[PDB]
């Protein structure tokens, strides 16, 4: 199935992925298109940030779902 | 004509062109309340022509909930006359007047009339107006935990930037002629499908240079077609796209035609239900006003709840709108109808004035159309909500109180707190904490840190500052300031002009820190986050966090024993050029930045700082031999500055300045291409100067070139500081010296080490003027400063710079830009930091509610320039199994006295049920089971810090409250365990 992926910058990344697929696999997936390390990855569903060693299905995500990219930023 | 000294930071975001725009545009704002005084606050910081307040009603008691403008000596004075003589002190470029009558035809003199604190009645009036006259259009409201904003731009609206993001940019290897571009070694272009780029230097294919826009169509990371080329080459070779950026228009809907199909932004896809909701309450709230003349349900009273429970039904039905109500939730927003919370209105404000500047600029996506918000989780479970404990009390908080209840205003009231950071957020920490009445009880406190003194920039954005406080220190002026918004907090702040880090813990130690209820940061680096998270985990203390990046901004809580901490995830490292591209292989201008401002260090710094060494410490020469990276260059750096190159006059520094523009912009270009000539091919037999590697060409001296000039005034005048000679700019001395310039010859060499002994250096030393003839002599060193115009720092990094894009034929940059590389400024304005700072207090009031589940905590990110919102519950902490017991890795400890090693032993045993096999501190081993039995014999009946001491042969420091140790012991099950760390309590 597909879900999308928008930036904090604005950037929508579209993936090809199945509910059963864990958050390391998506994670991979980013990596890919973007260069972005996993461990530096923050994604965000319904409000939840996904966490390593989880699945897709146990957040929900579904069908043509869109999650958040993010990052912390150290201005002030 | 944009004062760049004020506006600098700001300037970064958001450009002169559209600074430019702002300067003329009228501005109006109705309500001066908690929500409009914000939205007022920062559009004066962000200079636009003109802002007129409007708000005859009268001053209340409960309007300093928020409003940090008005005194309880102001009330029955309407607050519009009472705000505009503060609001007119924060930019003197921004005009601030009052107007008593709204007239129709009066709202043509502004570009965007922001109406607050106006029932739906009154806006419709006035929308229907504005929609129909070109007149931009915002409506936003602070009602306790809830808040809206609404946005009408006009059906043709033309935003020529979408993102705000930078065009993107990148150097191609190849063009196919059906169009296939394929970038260079691995390259990401980052494009998306629909994004439209030009091209430069592309070989073969002369015609796509031209700078026609073509649509691109992304194959993948590092490849994406542009449609048939043929008829215009069959090969394309190197070059570089740059995006070009495609406005759109955005036809916004009147207030009018929208309240029946209202198009939402949604701040958290976790509440996707709630803004349906949210618009009818709101409207309710509206008719409920209309009814009661003027006056909103009070708090928590559940009579005003069913009526107004019954208008959200007859608007869901007048509308037809098929949605079942949620009777609790829109209850919620009645019962906290008279909340007034400064977060709320900083949130809702710092947003509503980026959309004000949005409507005057055309850059970034606007809220299209209603942005309905919610930050429920916020609401204190601890202590009772009723109607009797949100009662008001005719005080400042009542707006406050009205949510959180009496009861709850005591614990705001007695909190310690501890800022570390008095800038742009710490400014707006400190006014929520003024407003919400933060550490006004008998056992409250603030301590507020900072080492920095007030700069002109700093006025854009950190508001408790004016231009009379410049060189003032930041933390004094703002706990100053503070004291007249609310005048309880007077004594009760004390602020340090210490950097918090490892030199300051003997201030800022286990006294200090157990003392404190959370620690806030407002730092602009992310070193000292890591250091402040160390320490909260250590003294286990709540830590609210929040950073900005321009229109970005983010927030993070971190929660004892219950989350993890800031430095429990890793970020994108800072980025770092190879040192092959800066020293020889430039192909950007920030690579050409980077290098002049090594050379600018190299020429009035770091040689000026060997001398005074030299001459001041007395074995300095010995010490560099063991020490220094480059010792001839240290020797070489006394002999040349103290006697072979010393000047004698300002015509001997512009001599010298000469000779530096051949040494760096002529010679080392020739011995490179010695090295690597043009037509030198690599193993392969492509051309060596290909792809990044850009070939150079020397420069020949021209007095009459400008950036030849500017590098001669600006070197000329660094040396003569660095003497103290008095330097000049009448250009006939320059040309009067140099046009006498004998070159001396140069010839390449052979032999020379370019990446892609003994004796002399001894002999250079005792050639060295001897200290004891230069007793009391110093030269003066260069300290970069990029924010004084005067001291030609940038003057000779921005010229430097672009000789040496001249040497590589790369695109020169201005001062501004220049100044923005060389000085690492971080783009900052006001509007996200009062968004920050709203978010995090809105955090705050559950660290002192004492909230147990990690779902009610909100990290938060955000991007105003696309109006995006978007929140996540923070991270449990690791956990882990010790003999079956629950072990949170980041927070537990296992606390003791200052015992012996045998009770240490005998405690871990019998209480924890762990053989303590091993025993460290530090580098140090304290003690093991293996050791032999003399060795324990001694040691078992030592206290551990009597042990430490003997084992690593030196006593404690005297102020020292605490030792750290780690144990490796064996589990019941005789198997080794991991187990957190000891703290023994001295
Ligand atoms: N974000 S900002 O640039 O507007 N201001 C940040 C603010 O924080 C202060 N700061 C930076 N680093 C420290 C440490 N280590 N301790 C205390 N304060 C610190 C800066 O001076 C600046 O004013
Ligand atoms: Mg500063
Ligand atoms: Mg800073």
């Amino acid at each position: 199935m597909q879900i999308f992926v928008k930036t904090l910058t604005g950037k929508t990344i579209t993936l090809e992925v199945e509910s059963s697929d864990t958050i390391d696999n998506v994670k991979s997936k980013i990596q890919d298109k973007e260069g972005i390390p996993p461990d530096q990855q923050r994604l965000i569903f319904a409000g939840k940030q996904l966490e390593d060693g989880r699945t897709l299905s146990d957040y929900n995500i579904q069908k043509e779902s869109t999650l958040h990219l993010v990052l912390r930023l150290c201005g002030g | 004509t944009i004062d760049e000294g004020l506006y600098s930071r700001q300037l970064y975001v958001l450009g002169h062109e559209a600074m430019k725009q702002m300067s003329q545009s009228n501005v109006l704002i109705i309500g001066c309340k908690g929500l409009g005084v914000e939205i007022a606050k920062n559009v004066c910081l962000a200079g636009v022509k003109s802002v007129t307040l409007y708000d005859p009603q009268p001053t209340r008691i409960e309007d300093l909930s928020s409003q940090y403008f008005l005194t309880e000596d102001d009330i029955g004075v309407p607050r519009a006359k009472v705000t505009v003589s503060k609001l007119a002190e924060l930019n003197q470029y921004v005009p601030v007047s009052v107007v008593d009558e709204l007239s129709t035809e009066y709202l043509k003199n502004f570009k965007c009339v922001v109406v607050t604190e106006t029932s739906l009645t009154k806006q419709l009036e006035i929308n229907d107006f504005t929609h129909k006259n070109h007149i931009a259009y915002i409506a936003a409201d602070s009602r306790g935990l809830f808040g809206s904003i609404f946005c009408d731009f006009g059906e043709n609206f033309i935003c020529t930037d979408t993102d705000g993001n930078e065009p993107l940019t990148g150097m191609i290897a190849s063009i196919t002629d059906d169009g296939v571009v394929t970038m260079l070694e691995e390259t990401r272009h980052g494009l998306e499908n629909g994004d439209f780029v030009k091209f430069t230097e592309v070989k073969g294919m002369p015609g796509l240079n031209d700078g026609t826009p073509r649509k691109v169509e992304v194959k993948g990371p590092y490849t994406f077609s542009i449609g048939s080329v043929k008829d215009l080459g069959s090969a394309g070779y190197n070059g570089v796209f740059t995006q070009v950026k495609v406005p759109t228009k955005i036809s916004f809907k009147s207030l009018r035609e929208s309240l029946k199909d209202p198009e939402y932004v949604y701040p958290d896809f976790g509440k996707m239900m709630r803004p349906p909701q949210y618009h009818i309450a709101f409207q309710a709230l509206s008719a409920f006003a209309d009814a009661h003349e003027g006056s909103l349900p009070r708090p928590r009273n559940d009579i005003d709840a069913a009526e107004f429970f019954e208008f959200c039904k007859k608007i869901a039905s007048t509308l037809q709108f098929d949605v079942e109500l949620d009777e609790k939730l829109i209850k919620e927003i009645s019962y906290q109808a008279r909340g007034d919370l400064v977060a709320m209105s900083a949130f809702l404000g710092g947003a509503v004035a980026q959309e004000v500047l949005k409507a005057t600029t055309s850059k970034f996506y606007p809220l299209k159309q209603y942005f309905y918000f919610d930050s429920l989780e916020s609401l204190p479970s601890s202590v009772t909500i009723s109607e009797e404990t949100c009662k008001p009390r005719g005080c400042r908080y009542d707006g406050q109180i009205a949510v959180f209840g009496s009861e709850f205003q005591e614990k705001i009231a007695s909190l310690s707190t501890f800022l570390v950071g008095a800038g742009a957020i710490g400014c707006e920490m400190l006014k929520n904490w003024a407003m919400m009445g933060v550490a006004t009880g008998e056992s409250g406190h603030i301590s507020v840190t900072d080492m920095d003194s007030i700069e002109k920039s700093n006025l854009n954005r950190q508001f408790l500052f004016r231009p009379r406080d410049v060189g003032k220190l930041k933390s004094e002026c703002a706990s100053t300031a503070v004291s007249i918004m609310n005048p309880s907090l007077t004594g009760k702040i004390t602020s340090y002009q210490e950097r918090v880090g490892p030199e300051s813990e003997g201030i800022f130690g286990d006294e200090f820190f157990e003392k404190l209820s959370l620690v806030t940061n407002a730092l602009d680096n992310v070193e000292a986050r890591m250091y402040v998270d160390r320490r909260c985990v250590f003294f286990e203390k709540p830590l609210l966090e929040s950073g900005t990046l321009g229109t970005k901004g983010n927030t993070q809580v971190v929660v004892p024993h219950l989350t993890e901490s800031y430095g429990s995830s890793q970020d994108p490292p800072e980025k770092s050029f190879p040192i092959c591209t800066l020293k020889n292989f430039p192909n950007r201008i920030e690579h050409t930045i980077a290098w002049a401002r090594d050379l600018f260090e190299g020429l009035f710094k770091q040689p000026i700082d060997n001398v005074n060494m030299y001459l001041s410490s007395p074995n300095f020469l010995e010490t560099s031999l063991k020490t220094s990276s480059n010792p001839r260059e240290v020797l070489e750096n006394i002999r040349d500055y103290l006697v072979t190159e010393k000047p004698l006059s300002f015509e001997e520094c512009i001599m010298w300045a000469r000779l530096q523009f051949d040494k760096f912009f002529n010679n080392n270009i020739q011995q490179l291409l010695f090295n690597f000539p043009k037509d030198s091919v690599t193993s392969t037999g492509q051309p060596f100067w290909s792809g990044p590697k850009r070939a150079p060409t020397p420069l020949s001296f021209d007095i009459h070139n400008r950036e030849h000039f500017d590098f001669i005034v600006a070197a000329a005048s660094l040396y003569a500081f660095n003497y103290g000679l008095k330097s000049e700019t009448d250009p006939a001395i320059y040309e009067r010296v140099l046009a006498g310039y004998n070159p001396p010859p140069f010839a390449p060499k052979s032999g020379i080490k370019i990446q892609v002994d003994k004796q002399e250096l001894k002999s250079i030393a005792d050639s060295l003027p001897p200290p004891s003839s230069l007793v009391g002599f110093r030269l003066t060193p260069a300290e970069f400063e990029k924010d004084d115009d005067s001291n030609h720092h940038i003057d000779f990094i921005t010229a430097a710079s672009n000789l040496r894009a001249m040497n590589y034929d790369i695109t020169p940059a201005d001062r501004f830009k220049t100044k923005f590389v060389a000085g690492k400024i971080v783009p900052a304005m006001c509007t996200s930091t009062a968004v920050v700072s709203g978010l995090v207090c809105l955090e705050l009031v559950k660290l002192v509610d004492g909230k147990k589940k990690i779902e009610e905590y909100k990290n938060g990110f955000f991007n105003l320039a696309i109006g995006l919102f978007t929140f996540s519950d923070p991270i449990a902490s690791p956990k882990m199994k010790v003999n079956g017991k629950e072990i949170d890795k980041i927070w537990d400890r296992y606390n003791l006295p200052d015992c012996t090693l045998q009770e240490l032993i005998d405690y871990f045993q019998k209480e924890e049920g762990l053989e303590v096999t091993m025993l460290s501190s530090g580098v140090s081993l304290l003690y093991a089971n293996f050791q032999p039995p003399k060795k324990l014999a001694e040691r078992l009946p030592l206290k551990i810090s009597e042990l430490v001491e003997q084992i690593t042969k030196k006593k404690l420091e005297p102020f020292r409250k605490h030792l750290v140790l780690e144990i490796c012991c064996d589990d019941a099950n005789g198997e080794d365990v991991e187990v957190p760390f000891i703290c023994i309590k001295l």
